[PDB]
């Protein structure tokens, strides 16, 4: 009845047949058909229960419970009419299988001819979590078609499957502990278990970012600093033992103090004039575009428009959109719509920074030529009668432009930028 | 010629964990059941290596390397007229991935 | 229990040409003998692999990627006494190259 | 005797005694050893000698002849005395094995206790081109420990071997044809063969450069054209069987034409301005260094000096030395110190070749500033008297070097180069 059966083997009859078990797992042969010599008892139809045989309360597996349904068949010919069967039961999980011979006496009051006799059972046949088990039976002698029967078992993410088997509990146990000023890896596993365990950052495209690698003899308490916290660091566990399922937890997906440090260890860096990389542990979206510092400090203003904010991929090279490298010219990167990154990537290449005015040329309809300076205070349109320092020297800096003293670093059909040395005027 | 026992010695052992291994192998392989009613045991089930190459890490076939199938002569019990005789059977039980043998 | 004959029935199949596999495998795998005078065969060989992980195109060991055994459930036969008995042997034949279960 | 016995089994015996193989793949156990009743034959050693077993002339495999030594041992007691013995050999060439009875009758004048009766020899074990075998040879009863031998077989690499054995002649033909006024690959397979063909270009690190990929049905001639020929041009036949020996050949590692073709397939190009990348099939040792243009043609002086011939590797990035690009300067390639490429790589980024002189200055001691012009005619010191282009323009082109009107393309402790334009003075 239960799905709960001991851990010797037990046949099991409807009522009034008789069934004694006889394996030892049998050399059992389905051999050639013959005719039937008069009634003869036939298996009809295999069903199958799943089933928990439990040695003790930790040790349980998955078990799979065989009723063979009987009814009197062969040749009809008119203690007594008793009808004896000896009924094989053959089981295959790759790699293994057994065979179980099983002995039914049906008394002479259940044989009718072409109907039922009724069932024998079978606890049971032992099988692994998620195989694929394949059931056979058939009389000895053989008198019809073997029955075949296929079933496919549950994983561990079954119910009464998890708390019971070891194979599901035995695993190694993580949890996380942020409250004692560092990271806590809580490693709950038995005093015995060696395992695989490593710590990496999970990139998109090629994901290895190797951090930490240990083969261990639990259980541990892996202690990090909530300085090396990264949204795409994950943990991988596993028993040190072939093909042993590996577990994978990605726990600061949305922690605060992740995406922190995450751009605290993000870098820009320069590949070639036209070529630059966004270094960054995690690849979150983000979007980047070319900004003019000032000599006076971090007072960096974004040049959009002409330009545009471009979306920026981690550990993917971007090619600078402007002819001519400046050292004012500094990278600034935005993600969430907050400023993350302000590296000025000509400062060491093409530095320090020049005390040069930026101009905005915007080629009106008819190609008109309408010169800004791009100034603290906004974007000034030359030449004007501002107190601020490029408006004072508009005039010259419109000499400058177009006598040539101007170094064009961006052109296009709509406009231009122009960048203007001041140091002929400031000294 | 001797008598022979009905009985099968079984140790129990529990190796047997690993799981869906024919398809999740670099060497991947298909099963082919063979059926003999009159043979112990009566099905015996043959390999067969899916590719001759391997498959890369983009999921796709190298010709670099071979599938190469592992095989292993077994008994098998025979029924004869009655008697019984033992046989040897050549299965392939799977492949694994190597490297060729180029010879210059 | 019936009579068993001493002559073996063998098909003197040759798909046997496949040669040191058990080196040139990303799974590489040693052998070990095991023996017993009472036992046919007297000698059945057992596969171990030679590591966890497989062998990168480097030659060096690859933690992503696992070795695992190809066991095969075979018969051997043993004396008793005197009379014979059939007996399963679980055999580890060689090692394939396989993605790991990485369950989230 | 021979080193080629027939298909059939055969037992063979030293002189008196009387052997007859009772062999159809028997079920050997060696067993307990058991104390003697008297005296017993014992196997003393085994020689195993390496013999050829052929089905027809074209069939034919390696097998192995096994000598059995059977001295008198045993417990001693003072037709009569004619001793028997049966005597297992057991052969395990791994996957397969293999078990042969054979039973020795010794007459009774063979039969002095201690000393040999002589050997029991047995044609023969077949077993595979560089196959380990493993053999045991034993009494049923046993008496004594087992005799082991442990044999390493020979590959296709062995005289004999070659000839007769259809594993090491029925391999994929390749013969070459550059008669036809193209290139033949003739293929010499049996009609039915299914055949794996690759072409390649056998480069140092990371050699593949696949060319050509075809399953076949052979015999076939693939014919290529003289123009597809390189040094490193690879055949790779195997048949199309799982771990199927491929042939590898390298034909044209001297061959005059393909050198030729070689450099004609190779090409110079700019990542950026300090990077550039030699493509070629093959990886030729080569030496490689800048070079100035003239704008009446090609004509190009290299510039060593200043500047050094350096080795160029195929298919890896290049650092240019100088600070400044200029179209006028090539980069030249030269191997077997013989000119193979000339490639302007700045003509269509800086384009086209500028009318300049190039000066060359050097750095005395005490500092003193040297300056030459490289011209078509050698390098002239300035200012000169020479009826040249640049010396008549001398006093100008010092004038303008000093004025800053000069490009610097490369500078150092002991020299610098400079680009004048002329154009002011030409036209």
């Amino acid at each position: 009845l239960e799905r709960l059966v001991g851990p010797q083997d037990a046949t099991h009859c409807s009522p009034g047949l008789s069934c004694r078990l006889w394996d030892s797992d049998i050399l059992c042969l389905p051999g050639d058909i013959v005719p039937a010599p008069g009634p003869v008892l036939a298996p009809t139809h295999l069903q199958t229960e799943l089933v928990l045989r439990c040695q003790k309360e930790t040790d349980c597996d998955l078990c799979l419970r065989v009723a063979v349904h009987l009814a009197v068949h062969g040749h009809w010919e008119e203690r007594n009419a008793s009808l004896q069967a000896q009924v094989v039961l053959s089981f295959q999980a790759y790699p293994t299988a057994r065979c179980v011979l099983l002995e039914v006496q049906v008394p002479a009051a259940l044989v009718q001819f072409g109907q039922s006799v009724g069932s024998v059972v079978y606890d049971c046949f032992e099988a692994a979590l998620g195989s694929e088990v394949r059931i056979w039976s058939y009389t000895q002698p053989r008198y019809e078609k073997e029955l075949q029967h296929t079933q496919q078992l549950p994983d561990c993410r079954g119910l009464e499957v998890w708390n019971s088997i070891p194979s599901c509990w035995a695993l190694p146990w993580l949890n996380v502990s942020a409250d004692g000023d560092n990271v806590h890896l809580v490693l709950q596993v038995s005093e015995e278990q060696h395992f695989g365990l490593s710590l990496y950052w999970n990139q998109v495209q090629g994901p290895p970012k190797p951090r930490w690698h240990k083969q261990l003899t639990g259980p541990q308490i892996i202690t990090l600093q909530h300085t090396d916290l990264v949204p795409c660091l994950c943990i991988q566990v596993w028993p040190l033992e072939p093909d042993s399922v590996r577990t994978n937890i990605c726990p600061f997906r949305e922690d605060p103090r992740a995406h922190q440090n995450l751009w605290q260890a993000a870098r820009l860096r320069l590949l070639t004039l036209q070529s630059w990389l966004l270094d960054a542990p995690c690849s979150l979206p983000a979007e980047a575009a070319l900004c003019w510092r000032a000599p006076g400090g971090d007072p960096c203003q974004p040049l959009v428009p002409p330009l545009s904010w471009e979306q920026v991929t981690v550990d993917k090279v971007l090619e600078f959109p402007l002819l001519k490298g400046h050292p004012n010219l500094c990278v600034q990167v935005q993600s969430s719509e907050k400023l993350q990154l302000q590296e000025c990537l000509w400062a060491d290449s093409l530095g320090p920074l020049k005390d040069d005015v930026l101009l905005l040329e915007t080629r009106g309809p008819q190609d008109q030529r309408s010169l800004c300076a791009l100034e603290p205070s906004g974007c000034t349109s030359l030449p004007s009668k501002a107190s601020t320092r490029a408006a004072r020297l508009g005039e010259y800096l419109l000499q400058d432009l177009q006598s040539g003293q101007c170094l064009q670093l961006w052109d296009d059909d709509l406009g231009a930028l122009w960048a203007c040395p001041m140091d002929k005027y400031i000294h | 010629s001797m008598k022979l026992d009905i009985g099968i010695i079984n140790e129990n052992q529990r190796v047997s964990m690993s799981r869906n291994i024919e398809s999740r192998s670099t060497s991947p392989w298909n099963y082919t059941v063979t059926w003999d009613p009159n043979r112990y045991p009566s099905e015996v089930v043959q390999a067969q290596c899916r590719n001759l190459g391997c498959i890369n890490a983009q999921g796709k076939e190298d010709i670099s390397m071979n599938s190469v199938p592992i095989q292993q002569e077994t008994l098998v019990v025979r029924r004869k007229h009655v008697s019984f005789q033992l046989e040897k059977v050549l299965v392939t039980v799977g492949c694994t991935c190597v490297t060729p043998v180029i010879h210059h």
